[PDB]
């Protein structure tokens, strides 16, 4: 007729609260025999020596459920973890109250853990629906931390696949690195402007002052971040025109235990309204109705909660959170809007730009100058080497016509030939023709070069990898360097899959030389 | 720092005239962007913490009565009292709010004598 | 209407550390700016440093950036000032004060602790 | 006078191991290496805490192997957290210490004898090729390693026509009824799964409950869901493939020699490449201040160990580079029989013709319009398997290739 | 569509004529 509840907390003041929602957890769910008794731990600095009485001050104890509510710990690492992992080799729910980590989100290795506090990743939808708001396809996404971007990208794509548009860009790499103004400015190069940010303080701070170093702050450039992007020595050097997102009660253990405790006593009370009671050995038997507990855990309902409507997902995780949208309007956080479970309501003050006006700047770039990209070609692309320095020959036809040709830059042998002889030639024939002509009917400039080999381009998985990749012109144009692809190409259904076509211009097949 | 130039440093004047006291500061306070002008009048009583009088140099505080006036944009700026009362003596300071304009600076002070 | 109370007064030895509280109540604690400020007897206010409590946001002064702490505690919406390396001249009075702010800008402080004396 | 730490629990030969622990050729090294061997219970997982403290504050351990006899996967689990939180690397070589997890940790040193799950799938693709076999179904619970196993195969499979593919939950009862309506879509002759043991036999009450596992369909399965050939389950069907481990010539002291053999020429690796060997205070109590002298460099000299002939190279995940597998069938009484063998990418099975649980013999001559016959490519489309017998001993066979204009029709 | 243009006037024309209708 007892009912042990395992937590671990250092205030006495939140002990004492704890103690008191046990008390009044038997208030108004009649005068059943159920007793609740409570006990907490304290906090020591190690983790072998804290995990290790933990475990058997619980064993001892023979809890249901496991509370841990230290969001200011001094060590960075949040880990809670191994009081998880033991809780999981007996099935024994756990319910997560301070960390927002993806980490605990995958079921596979967290088998009993939970938590009422959605993970950043819900962010990424919110983002998705300020998307939808203002119109918004094309993005810049950067992550350093690997262990959350790959999930954080994979919930972006989800989010995408309704739209089925996709992130222009993506960064990943090792955080504690500082060269990272290459792919800053690999990114400034194209069209679109929303850059959206996602890591710690240290490299949010980082790429702040790169962005203002490099004047990647002027006006249409419309940033996005989160929570842990405007905090700390991140905030000292935030730049202004920001727009943050702000978790509502994000700190407030007070209201957050009450909830946790009267969910868990509903739970228990609707686990006692049905047959095989189990209780825990004192730690080779596993807990039989784990699983089951669990179970009877996630089709939980409730009305009850400052927060408000309390729910859980197939993850276990929280539904229908309210969030605070904060904007940095000269070094101060003003609140611009509000979200609700679904939908987004700005509120009465105004919202302020990088730049100027108010109006969202229409994050899409244009750029006349286009790199082409072609082979050489025996009757259709003629390749000369300058006369004396940079010049061509300007050689004429027997009709009268003058001879136009263009400086081209591409290797001169091969890799085994010429380890690296890059040179401005002369390149015309027909293909240089066509694009002139081209050139001259729509107002566009244009640079070109050479592809490195000699292939028009195939799909190879490594050798030993086994990852499928493009090379020769296809590769060049895939990796983004070449923007138009003015070559004899051959049509055919493998390469159309991955491009665009124009109406041909030729008509031919094939045949076989002899002599 | 902006120099915050108050004048006059103190007065004395009888109960139902007018008085008028001048706030200047070293640069302008107002930001072109919004036309505001970031300064904020005061009043200090002794052994009181001292009670928000006048913001944005021309909007009084809604504890503060209608005699009150202030005036003065850009760098100077003016507090002036329709019908000063006893109760008013205090030592008025003006204080700019501009955040890019750290860290905040107070002038010298007005005293009011009756 | 808000409060902020301070804690009582000090007497600490010389290069000594003193740590100070200022509980807040009756207003939005997370969503506010609170400020320290140093009054030597007789004379006007210094001000020290301001933190935000929503994100904790610090920012000191520069002569007491490396004097100053401030921590917060959101249980008890009570501010902290810890006060390190005490010599004869912060045998002052330090006040706690929160920010007035309509329509999203700033108005001055509108809410004022009672003092606090370190000698 | 490097320290080797050995832990039995379970019934186990402790007297041959002891015998045969000074079986291996270390004199071209000084390494001089002590090995304590004790003996312990499956108790609790503290009880193991507390042994192997006892043992690193007493001999000062530099090492750890673990042997068992139990079908957890948790004892590996748990000891990739001691693994990782002491400078000791951990060895796991028999038993439960065997079946390998999602994956260590970084500051980890523990590794185990056996293969990955891409192996395993390249070695189950091998028997499916062999035996000409080319349509299949592919079936699994949550257990984390499904990911890889997924799509190694398809990666490797990139006439091969894979049809259906399932995901089962388990954690959610009462979805019997769903299993069996879900098991509908199985076309395919042949079904492949990655499951746990019990889940096994629950898969197996739904398939005997729709049917699906009489003559007609048969089933392969990894290692973990046999585990044990001792113990066989209620109602595995007859016929049941499955690849093993080989621990039948492969014992136990031959296991304990080995991991002995590897820590000491690692130690000796580490010892004379750098000149230092990383043996700090061995304290068991307050570790944090003993994890100073971090190695970073004996875990590089731990994936590249040579016995004479034994490659023992390990690989970044913790598992062995070359290991030796068997193949098992359950014949119609309930055993585990040795059908064939797989090493180094090589497939030798003992039957050249996979016997069953209409159907008629051809012979024919190799004529030169209409019956072609050339050898296997090191068959091809469009061209027929067929079998020539060669008589010198135990009846042999060679597979061809045959064709023409006779085969066509 | 800039293609289809110079394909039904006689712009291709003058393209082979320069290269590919020449001969020897
Ligand atoms: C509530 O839990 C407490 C703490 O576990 C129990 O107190 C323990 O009681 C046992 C038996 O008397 C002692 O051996 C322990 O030393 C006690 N520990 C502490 C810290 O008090 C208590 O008995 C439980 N009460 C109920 C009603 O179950
Ligand atoms: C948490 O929320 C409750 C309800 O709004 C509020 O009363 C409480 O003051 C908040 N947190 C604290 C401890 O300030
Ligand atoms: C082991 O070392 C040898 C000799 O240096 C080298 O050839 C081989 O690639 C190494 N193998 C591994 C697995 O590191």
């Amino acid at each position: 007729k007892i009912v042990n509840i395992g937590a671990v907390l250092s205030t006495r003041k939140h002990e004492q609260m704890f103690r008191e929602a046990v008390n009044q957890a038997n208030k108004r769910h009649g005068s059943w025999k159920i007793q609740l008794n409570a006990t907490s731990v304290t906090h020591k600095p190690n983790a072998i020596q804290m995990a290790l009485s933990v475990c058997e001050d619980l064993i001892s104890s023979q809890v249901y459920a496991i509370l841990v509510s230290h969001p200011p710990t001094p060590n960075d690492h949040f880990t809670p973890t191994p009081v998880s992992y033991t809780a999981g080799f007996y099935r024994i729910p756990v319910l997560g109250l301070t960390t927002r980590m993806s980490i605990y989100s995958d079921k596979s290795i967290h088998l009993s853990f939970l938590r009422t506090v959605p993970p950043y990743s819900h962010q990424s939808s919110v983002w998705f629906e300020m998307m939808r708001v203002y119109n918004w396809n094309h993005i810049i996404l950067l992550v350093s931390d690997d262990h959350e971007g790959r999930a954080a990208q994979k919930r972006l794509e989800t989010l995408l696949e309704e739209r089925e548009s996709k992130a222009e860009k993506v960064l990943q790499f090792d955080p504690g690195t500082k060269n990272v103004t290459a792919l800053l400015m690999e990114a400034r190069d194209l069209e679109a402007r929303v850059i959206i940010l996602s890591a710690s303080e240290d490299d949010a701070a980082t790429v702040y002052r790169a962005a203002a170093m490099l004047n990647m702050t002027g006006s249409g450039y419309v940033w996005l971040v989160g929570e842990r992007e405007i905090s700390g020595n991140a905030l000292r050097y935030a730049p202004d025109g920001i727009i943050g997102l702000q978790l509502i009660n994000g700190k407030n253990e007070s209201a957050h235990i009450s909830d946790a405790v009267g969910v868990v006593a509903q739970a228990v009370h609707e686990l006692l309204e049905k047959e095989n009671i189990t209780d825990p050995p004192r730690g080779t038997n596993i807990w039989k109705t784990g699983p089951l507990f669990k179970r009877v855990l996630m089709s939980s309902k409730y009305a009850d909660g400052v927060t408000g409507r309390v729910e859980f997902n197939e993850d276990g995780d929280r539904k229908f959170a309210n969030y605070s949208i904060m904007n940095l309007q000269n070094r101060k956080l003003v609140q611009v809007g509000i979200y609700n479970g679904t939908h987004v309501i700005p509120n009465d003050r105004k919202i302020i730009w990088p730049g100027g006006e108010t109006e969202k700047p229409r994050g899409y770039q244009m750029s006349t100058r286009l790199k082409i990209v072609t082979i050489h070609q025996e009757p259709f692309v003629y390749v000369k080497p300058t006369m004396s320095d940079g010049t061509c020959k300007e050689e004429f036809t027997v009709n009268g016509d003058p001879v136009k040709k263009v400086i081209c830059t591409g290797p001169n042998d091969t890799s085994p030939g010429s380890p690296r002889h890059t040179v401005p030639q002369c390149c015309y024939g027909f293909c240089v023709d066509l694009l002139i002509k081209l050139a001259r009917t729509m107002n566009f400039t244009y640079e070109v070069h050479l592809v490195a080999d000699g292939k028009f381009g195939t799909q190879e998985r490594v050798n030993n990898s086994n990852k499928k990749e493009w090379n020769g012109m296809m590769g060049e144009l895939l990796s983004g360097q070449a923007d138009m692809i003015v070559a004899p190409l051959t049509i055919n259904n493998e390469r159309a899959q991955y491009i665009e076509f124009s109406k041909p211009f030729k008509y031919q097949g094939l045949t076989i030389l002899v002599k | 720092d902006i120099v915050m130039t108050q004048s006059p440093s103190s007065l004395a004047v009888t109960a139902g005239e007018k008085v008028t006291m001048r706030c200047k500061s070293s640069q302008s306070l107002l930001w072109s962007v919004n036309q505001n002008n970031y300064l904020s009048w005061y009043q200090q009583k002794q052994g009181q913490p001292p009670k928000l009088l006048i913001y944005g140099a021309s909007i009084r505080e809604s504890w503060v009565p209608d005699r009150f006036t202030g005036s003065g944009s850009g760098t100077d700026f003016t507090l002036t009292i329709s019908n000063v009362h006893a109760e008013d003596l205090a030592v008025y300071y003006c204080q700019h709010n501009h955040g890019s304009f750290l860290p905040y600076t107070f002038g010298g002070g007005t005293k009011l004598e009756i | 209407q808000g409060q902020m109370q301070q804690s009582g007064a000090e007497l600490v030895k010389p290069g000594a550390s003193v740590k100070l509280s200022c509980k807040t109540s009756g207003f939005s604690f997370s969503t506010s700016y609170i400020n320290w400020l140093k009054q030597k007897p007789g004379q006007s206010l210094e001000w020290i440093a301001w933190i935000y409590a929503g994100t904790d946001g610090t920012s000191y002064n520069q002569k007491f950036t490396d004097k100053a702490q401030l921590t917060v505690d959101t249980s008890s919406s009570t501010a902290y000032m810890q006060f390190s390396s005490l010599t004869t001249d912060d045998s002052a009075i330090y006040y706690c004060a929160r920010e007035g702010i309509y329509y999203g800008n700033y108005a001055g402080f509108t809410y004022w602790g009672q003092g606090t004396l370190v000698t | 006078s490097i320290g080797i730490a050995v832990i039995l629990v379970g019934t186990s030969d402790e007297v041959a191991i002891k015998d045969a622990h000074e079986k291996d050729d270390f004199h071209h090294l000084s390494v001089v290496p002590r090995v304590e061997l004790v003996a312990m219970n499956e108790t609790d997982p503290k009880s193991i805490i507390t042994r192997i403290c006892d043992l690193m504050s007493d001999r000062k351990i530099q090492g750890v192997v673990l042997a068992d006899d139990t079908d957890q996967e948790a004892i590996a689990q748990i000891l990739d957290f001691i693994s990782a939180q002491t400078l000791t690397p951990i060895l796991g070589i028999h038993g439960g210490s065997s079946m390998i997890m999602a994956d260590k940790d970084e500051s980890s040193m523990f590794f185990q004898f056996g293969p990955s799950i891409e192996q395993q799938a390249s070695v189950m693709l091998n028997i499916m090729e062999e035996y000409d076999w080319y349509i299949f179904s592919i079936v699994t619970t949550y257990f984390p390693g499904y990911q890889d196993f997924v799509n190694k195969i398809r990666s490797t499979i990139e006439g091969w026509e894979l049809e259906e593919v399932l995901l089962l939950d388990m954690s959610l009862d009462d979805g019997d009824s769903k299993i069996q309506n879900q098991l509908k879509k199985l076309q395919s002759p042949i079904i492949l799964l990655y499951c746990t043991k019990e889940e096994a036999t629950y898969i197996f009450e739904v398939a005997n409950s729709v049917g699906l596992t009489g003559y007609g369909y048969t089933w392969i399965v990894p290692s973990l869901v046999a585990g044990d050939t001792d113990t066989v389950p209620s109602e595995f069907p007859t016929g049941l493939i499955s690849v093993s481990y080989d621990e039948w010539d492969y014992g136990l002291p031959a296991r304990v020699r080995d991991g002995i053999a590897i820590i000491t020429t690692a130690a000796s690796d580490m010892l004379s490449e750098h000149s230092f060997i990383p043996e700090p205070k061995s304290s068991c109590y307050n570790t944090h201040e003993k994890r100073i002298y971090q190695s970073n460099m004996l875990n590089r000299y731990l994936i590249n160990v040579t016995f004479e002939g034994r490659n023992l190279s390990f690989s970044e995940d913790g598992y062995q580079m070359h290991p030796k597998l068997v193949i098992i069938l359950l014949n119609k009484e309930r055993k585990w029989e040795r059908v064939g063998k797989w090493k180094d990418k090589s497939l030798q099975m003992k039957y050249y013709v996979w016997p069953r649980m209409d159907h008629l013999s051809i012979v024919t001559l190799e004529e030169a319009p209409f019956v072609i016959v050339e050898s296997v490519d090191p068959c091809m489309r469009n061209t027929v398997p067929c079998q020539k017998r060669i008589i010198s001993e135990e009846p042999g066979y060679i597979k061809k290739c045959c064709k023409g204009f006779c085969i066509d029709i | 569509l800039s293609i289809l243009k110079s394909h039904e006037n006689g712009f291709m024309e003058d393209l082979d004529k320069t290269w590919v209708r020449y001969q020897e």
